[PDB]
């Protein structure tokens, strides 16, 4: 009536289970081999004598005058990194300027060009996700930019993560601090004439926290010309102002240590060339400016909760629509489930009190090489940082339908959005307990 | 006559 | 409904009784039991 | 019976899945576009061959002769910001001084008036919250203020962190310490004569934790004339007293440095004219102070949980009293559930020793613009900070009624408290299990 | 119109005895101390005056 | 003979 038979043992009855798993040290050795934690065979055996294989002949068949089922329950862990090229995390497009010439005897020519800067896979939290980027854009500066002319004084692109107008006074026309008031807001980028970034294939855009209000629309491109309203405004002239106590303040701040220009618009604006992406959107126009088509967001290190798809092949009945197949990146569905990734969330006011005293505990000022422009300066580390974090994930499916007949071995398979196997997997295994449904 | 409202001596 | 007042410099009200059917029955089947039905048509409670 | 069938492919039987998902290369690409994760379109049928549309016509058909229903559960992920515009919590209006003039030979003319300030988008954090906050008053006098009068001293609403009364001596009727004791306790405001603030408009009455004892009467207005009993007391002339050692005593220091008029109601009174929430509450008249209409709450960053609706207007059927419509702000729901938002609370002792420390680690004194003056002075910090943290929510809703014919294209749809998509969805699917109830 | 809601009713058929599960969310926001809890207040016996 | 109740020396 609802019997469950296997080989030549004691007929069993009602229910049992069955065991998916990995670790077996017999097949480990024969079956998988150039397979991984993602798309493995397993006996499903687990009868001590017996060659696996020989076992592979075997089937447990559960009572045929019944419609069985069994309840499906996981356990599946990973340790993706934050930041990987699988994930699409490792890259992404920006256009800088390559070079800057004197030409044709009174142009001047400027060059710029699209390019797309990779990073060295692993390196978690946030802020230093974002370092490690602009890093890179100044790396390449090294390899192109200054042996073709370009200065310092003109480094297209450049994330940040501050608010370059809280100083500012609505009359003067200036942050009169003389300095960018020092804390960390929100990620945002900057851009310099001509320039700009490109994301349509990242999701380092969903760790800046920086999404498109229309998703679907493939094409994510941050262009200069869009951060209109909201250029960043320009420094008061702290030192002339007090000296000189008419009043000098008119005087926007044109350089700094080390003389490196702060691109101002023309000899009488109060405004600099550089446009802030986190400006236009709050202080820009809300109708056109970039508030209308981005969102500004958590950011998330995780860079987005993303899901993975089971299939047992040999074991499960093909749900519903799926139809069943050979080509393991088609395999028919019977779990879903969102990959073990979360974000941690610390506190450390040591940052900015720790940048201030991380430049000194890392031996160098590799990040902050421009310790003087408030610009390009090292962008504040913000107090509550984040870390992807790989935890197991005790999930549990539901009751699915199974064939009358279960195989030796059965093909497990974890797949992703895209449908292929995640390099990331470190254990999966999952236990099946079969019932009856109905009767034939 | 102008007050920056922002302490500079400090 | 379309109702055309003289102007009032004070904030007023227009009543409307929407006149109905308000009743009950009442059933007493047992010592110290009362069951009622109400019933309101138009406009059910 | 119990069948489950599909165009072309083997009857199934008992159960099965069906899911709802918004990933698919295919359907992104045609379908959705326009949408975006919270009202989207998405193919059932997980068919590989057929163009999705031509999708749609087929359908999935539970056997007509049984009611079925299916469980549903949902994977729902955001990352709505703190403080946005969408939740209403970056506005509330506040009525500041405009101007101090000179009039009519011997009348000292004060204009005050209603306005609303905005925040930028994000900032999370409570203190910090409230300093923006702060900063944005300032941001108006900046713009009105001083050009039209109206001293630092005379400064309309502020929101502190304090309890201007720890000091305090029965006797004196002074703060002895001379300084207003420099800890934490809880948000409150304070207002000057003649101003005060309204949320009526505005979520963030709930992160400053101050609520009406009776929420449903529309009209959250909290007047300076309200704060009755409970006008922060004033500050021991130290210097004098110890100096004089009759004793000085009565001695209510005046001013401050950069000489600033604490506004004392008259040459008497140890009194102030700035009135203080937290004061009122637990110090005023208990029955007609403010203690009376308003509750001292616990902060929460989140502003208020929030709950958001699902709909499947074209999988289940409508839930007892809905009724069919194509409205996407009335579909019937099938599940609620808390909007994806936690406080996460961490502990900073480097708060206040890190305000003190924070300023220099900020190049500006942007927050603190008033250093001396013990009550324009920048709250401080609470040990104990709360931020909203967005997280994945494995939620699970009942098993639900469907239809027995389930179309090739389903829509999705999560709405919230006022109906309407919610921009901050970036995940959400569900997983749908069909099973019998009965029969016809 | 609410109230007038009031009125229409949801009739879980007559035959037969329902039930039905019930989940619900709270959220609250009371203060460690407050006077609604009895945290506020609290006895104790001190000396009043010292005399010759 | 007032005590003010604070240590004002530290």
């Amino acid at each position: 009536r609802n019997s469950i038979r296997y080989s030549e043992l004691a007929p069993l009855f009602d229910t049992t289970r069955v065991y998916l798993v990995d670790n077996k040290s017999t097949d480990v050795a024969s079956l998988n081999y150039q397979n991984d934690h993602s798309n493995f065979l397993t006996t499903v055996i687990q009868n001590n004598d017996y060659s696996p294989g020989e076992a592979s002949t075997q089937t447990i068949n559960l009572d045929d005058r019944s419609h069985w089922g069994g309840d499906l329950k996981t356990i599946l862990h990973t340790n993706m990194p934050n930041v990987n090229e699988f994930m699409f995390t490792n890259k992404f497009k920006a256009r800088v300027m390559v070079s800057r010439s004197l030409t044709k005897d009174k142009q001047v020519e400027l060059k710029y060009e699209w390019v797309e800067f990779t990073l060295p896979e692993g390196n978690y939290s946030e802020t230093m996700t974002i370092d490690l980027m602009n890093n890179a854009i100044v790396e390449h500066y090294l390899k192109v930019g200054r042996q073709n002319g370009v200065l310092e004084s003109d480094i297209g692109v450049k994330f940040d993560t501050r608010n370059f107008r809280l100083g500012f006074d609505p009359v003067t026309g200036l942050v009169m601090p003389g300095v960018y008031t020092n804390e960390a807001f929100h990620p945002d980028i900057i851009l310099l004439p001509g320039c700009g970034v490109d994301f349509t294939h990242s999701r380092l855009s969903n760790l800046l926290g920086i999404r498109k209000r229309q998703p679907f629309q493939e094409g994510f491109r941050i262009t200069y010309d869009d951060l209109e309203g909201g250029n960043i405004p320009a420094l008061l002239d702290v030192d002339a102002y007090q000296a000189s106590l008419k009043k000098p303040v008119i005087k926007p701040l044109t350089e700094d240590s080390k003389k490196r220009s702060y691109n101002l618009i023309s000899n009488d604006s109060t405004f600099t060339q550089y446009r802030s992406w986190y400006l236009a959107y709050n202080y820009g126009d809300p109708q056109t400016g970039i508030r209308s088509w981005t969102l500004l967001c958590t950011p998330d290190v995780t860079c987005g909760s993303e899901q993975v798809y089971w299939s047992l092949p040999d074991m499960m009945q093909d749900p519903v629509t799926f139809r069943s197949t050979s080509q393991i990146s088609n395999f028919p569905v019977v779990g879903a489930e969102l990959l073990p990734v979360h974000s941690k969330s610390f506190y450390n006011d040591q940052a900015v009190y720790s940048q201030l005293i991380r430049q000194f505990t890392s031996l160098t000022h590799v990040f902050n090489r421009f310790p003087e422009n408030q610009i390009l300066a090292r962008p504040p580390a913000p107090t509550i940082t984040t870390v992807s974090e790989n935890v197991p994930a005790l999930t549990d499916h539901g009751t699915l339908p199974l064939r009358n007949s279960i195989g030796g071995v059965q093909r497990v398979t974890i797949t992703d959005a895209r449908r292929r196997t995640c390099p990331y997997v470190y254990k999966a295994l999952g236990i099946v307990s079969p019932r009856v449904l109905s009767s034939r | 006559t102008f007050n920056p409202v922002y302490p500079y001596d400090t | 409904m379309t109702f055309e007042v003289d102007p009032m410099d004070e904030p007023t009200l227009l009543y409307v009784l929407f006149e109905v059917f308000d009743v009950v029955r009442v059933h007493r089947p047992h010592r110290g039991v009362i069951e009622t039905v109400y019933l309101r048509t138009p406009f059910s409670a």
